[PDB]
């Protein structure tokens, strides 16, 4: 069971995105869809880099989005994270 | 003359290529017959002859003829493989290298990792004159020249590909041509590209199936020297059958986990050996007569060997072979020692190795 | 960043292509540094946000202890995790990793032999085959077979293939010898 | 036929006792669990015979002094002198031992083939007892399941 | 719609081509990417 749990963790990693949680197949409809989504669109380390960038940046120079994320971060509101949605899904009819 | 010899050679090569599988089958049949004959084998009385006993009498000539026939058909099977499957492997390799050279320039722009032995071996074929011999596109060098000439050096990439500058313009244009005559042999010897067949035999040797067939060769030729080397040919049925190959590959499947588990089994048994060697040594006398004690835990190597062998394959642990501890002040400590041995070594890590292998098969 | 944002938000207008294929090089240089995420906007839509990722920070991320911590956290949250608690554990790990990378910058102040032996055996054992075939006895063999002889005729290539196999054996022996040399 | 032979010999009536295994559903399931994986089962026992035959060949070539099986030394049983007998002793007694052939074969201490015999028998225990026997058992029980 | 020659169909039905097809079919199904599937198929087509 321990080995199978490790395999299931790896399997879920390879079949669903960490943040949005959308299945890999939905992106993989186009070639390299899941790779693109998990490397550029919804990269895990990108949120860490963005949080660090917000911490280093002065609050006076914050943009609207940056100030929004900063405010709800110090309010401990994680709704800014996508939940079962992405840019492709949001503008799918407009994009393609 | 030469026309006739080439025609007969090619006809017979096609014969072997066509009959590769039937001979592959009859070779296994002869391997079975040889083992069945060997099954009725004696030793005679220091005079020790390995004598073949026969109720009939004529088995020994039959075994000799069967061994000779097995070796002949085995050589013919290697010829059949070389004339049947080798061109496909050469075509695959020569297409892969061509596409890597054209699309990516793996031998022009970015050199191989130096750890890809196939890459370093294909470094030799990129300058061979007789390139795509098997591949259909005999202009891959002409295309890579146009693609990467102006940036990476016209002449430098040309001499990397081993292509002459003279033929380029008058290949499209009008020029002289050179016919060939079969009897003329200097031209044939020059056209035989030492570097190309150099590389080709390299590829064939690196191929796994040719290695298997050459091992089969070797086992047969050693079977002539000693009749018992024909028993290794008996495993070829395990290579022929699908589920037998599944069983054989079930071991290599979980190779890393299996090796680490047997290593842990060795480590735990070594700790037990250390404990026994330090404290529990009086109990390890293994002599039926008390006059000459065997005393097999006096040396650590011997005691570890006795915990590796006999200890692990006991079914109840080391305490079965080790003498009873009743009436001793280390009675409880030895009980704990051996009970933990039975649980950790016999019940556990052995069922684990077995489970790894059987689960890989499943 | 402005060009990438325009390209993403307008993916069909052909006129912006001219600028894009005129400015591969700037975009290619800034590609590692540009950071891309998606968030729940104030208008309840997905918005792509672009920021600057410093190379020193990326190296701190690529340092081994941060990698090990990331692996451990990824295993933990996937094995046990609640939908609400997932996004909280992720941000706690983010803060811990930020501290870890800050500490890493402070602390860090400013097979081949086996391959080569096999290649040498492959080179100068098939070179041995070439040397023993370089005798060029084809004319002498044609003197021998002055009229057709099927037996003399087949024995030639039979011996040739037998020698090819014996060269394979010599190669296997040479590889074993080289491996023994490497190990001891 | 079994009944009419039971008249001649009263003991032929014991074969009629298996008819309950034909009547009951789960008993038929157990009986058919053997025929279910018939091909794989036959090939596995064939491989078990082959591996044991290789072990017999090795023992017959080298490890023969260790195969004396006589309580009194005056008349050695010497049961690996003939290959058929030694293969029969590796088929029977060897496989159904619980620890391998080394249980019945005498101890190798004090011999220059000590390490070689250790490897021989340990590999026998792993490949023949731990493996292919659990495999046959697993095939049958998994077919039943 | 195109023309399939009978000689080519016999070459397809020859045993070694069948064995190669079986091996390739097992390989791509056991390991295969959605993009890499269609590439391995065409490579196998050229080899066949
Ligand atoms: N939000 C996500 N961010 C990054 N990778 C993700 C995400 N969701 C799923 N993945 C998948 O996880 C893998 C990359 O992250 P992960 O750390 O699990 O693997 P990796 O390739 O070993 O990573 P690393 O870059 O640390 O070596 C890819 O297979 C990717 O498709
Ligand atoms: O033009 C060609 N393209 C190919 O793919 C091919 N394969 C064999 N022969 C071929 N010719
Ligand atoms: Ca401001
Ligand atoms: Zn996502």
């Amino acid at each position: 069971e321990l080995r199978d749990q490790q395999e299931q963790v790896k399997e879920d990693m390879e079949t669903k995105c960490f943040i949005c949680g959308i299945g890999n197949d939905y992106f993989d409809t186009v070639p390299h869809g899941f790779e693109t989504h998990t490397l550029q669109e919804h990269n895990l380390a990108n949120y860490l880099f963005f949080l660090m960038y917000l911490i280093n940046k002065d609050e006076t120079e914050h943009t609207g989005q940056e100030s929004y994320v900063w405010k709800m971060y110090q309010e401990r509101c994680w709704e800014f994270f996508p939940a079962g949605d992405c840019f492709r899904k949001q503008y799918e009819d407009q994009l393609n | 003359f030469w026309k006739k010899i080439i025609a007969y050679q090619q006809k017979l090569l096609n014969y072997f290529a066509r009959n590769f599988y039937n001979m592959r089958m009859l070779a296994l049949f002869v391997a079975f017959a040889i083992n069945f004959i060997l099954l009725f084998y004696k030793v005679s009385t220091i005079a020790v002859h390995y004598v073949l006993e026969e109720s009939s009498g004529y088995m020994e000539p039959t075994l000799r003829i069967l061994a000779i026939l097995h070796t002949v058909i085995s050589f013919f099977c290697i010829i059949g493989y070389y004339c049947l499957k080798v061109p496909l492997v050469i075509f695959k390799r020569e297409k892969e290298v061509a596409r890597k050279l054209e699309f990516d320039g793996l031998y022009i722009t970015e050199q191989p990792s130096e750890d890809d032995i196939k890459g370093q071996w294909d470094r030799l074929v990129i300058n061979t004159q007789s390139f795509p011999n098997n591949y259909w596109d005999k202009f891959v060098k002409r295309k890579v020249m146009d693609k990467y000439g102006e940036f990476y050096g016209r002449d430098r990439i040309s001499e990397l590909l081993g292509m002459d500058k003279a033929a380029l313009d008058f290949s499209d244009a009008r020029e002289k041509k050179k016919p060939k005559k079969d009897s003329s042999l200097s031209a044939v010897l020059n056209s035989i590209d030492v570097k190309y067949q150099m590389w080709k035999l390299g590829v064939v040797f690196t191929d796994n199936s040719f290695l298997y067939l050459a091992w089969y060769m070797t086992m047969s030729v050693l079977g002539h020297y000693n009749n018992f080397f024909f028993a290794a040919h008996l495993l070829d049925i395990a290579m022929g059958f699908k589920t037998l190959r599944t069983i054989l590959s079930s071991v290599t499947h979980n190779g890393k986990q299996l090796v680490l588990t047997v290593g842990l089994l060795a480590v735990v048994v070594y700790l037990y050996t250390v404990v026994a060697f330090n404290f529990f040594r009086k109990f390890y006398n293994k002599s039926e007569d008390g006059d000459t004690p065997d005393m097999k835990c006096d040396d650590m190597l011997t005691c570890y060997m006795f915990h590796m062998y006999v200890g692990v394959r006991a079914g109840g642990g080391i305490g079965d072979e080790i003498e009873d501890p009743a009436g001793d002040e280390y009675e409880i400590y030895r009980i704990i020692f051996d009970i933990t041995f039975f649980f950790f070594v016999i019940v556990i890590l052995l069922a684990i190795i077995q489970g790894l292998i059987i689960d890989a098969f499943g | 960043v402005l060009l990438t944002n325009l390209s993403e938000h307008m993916p069909n207008d052909t006129r912006l292509q001219t600028f894009l294929e005129l400015a591969e090089s700037v975009l290619n240089y800034f590609q590692p540094f540009l950071g891309r995420i998606e968030i729940m906007g104030s208008a309840k839509r997905i918005e792509r946000v672009y920021f600057e990722i410093s190379e020193s920070s990326r190296t701190q991320w690529e340092k081994p202890q941060v990698k090990e911590s990331k692996r451990q956290f990824i295993f933990d949250v996937v094995n046990e995790g609640g939908e609400k608690e997932k996004m909280e554990l992720f941000v706690n790990f983010c803060e811990d990793t930020i501290f870890e990378m800050q500490l890493a910058a402070q602390i860090s102040e400013s097979s081949i032999l086996t391959v080569r032996s096999a290649l040498f055996a492959l080179r100068y054992n098939i070179l041995t085959l070439m040397r023993m075939l370089s005798l060029k006895s084809l004319k002498k063999q044609m003197k021998k077979v002055k009229k057709m002889t099927v037996k003399d005729m087949v024995t030639a290539f039979f011996s040739s293939y037998w020698s090819i196999f014996m060269t394979l054996l010599h190669f296997v022996a040479s590889v074993f010898r080289g491996f023994f040399r490497i190990i001891c």
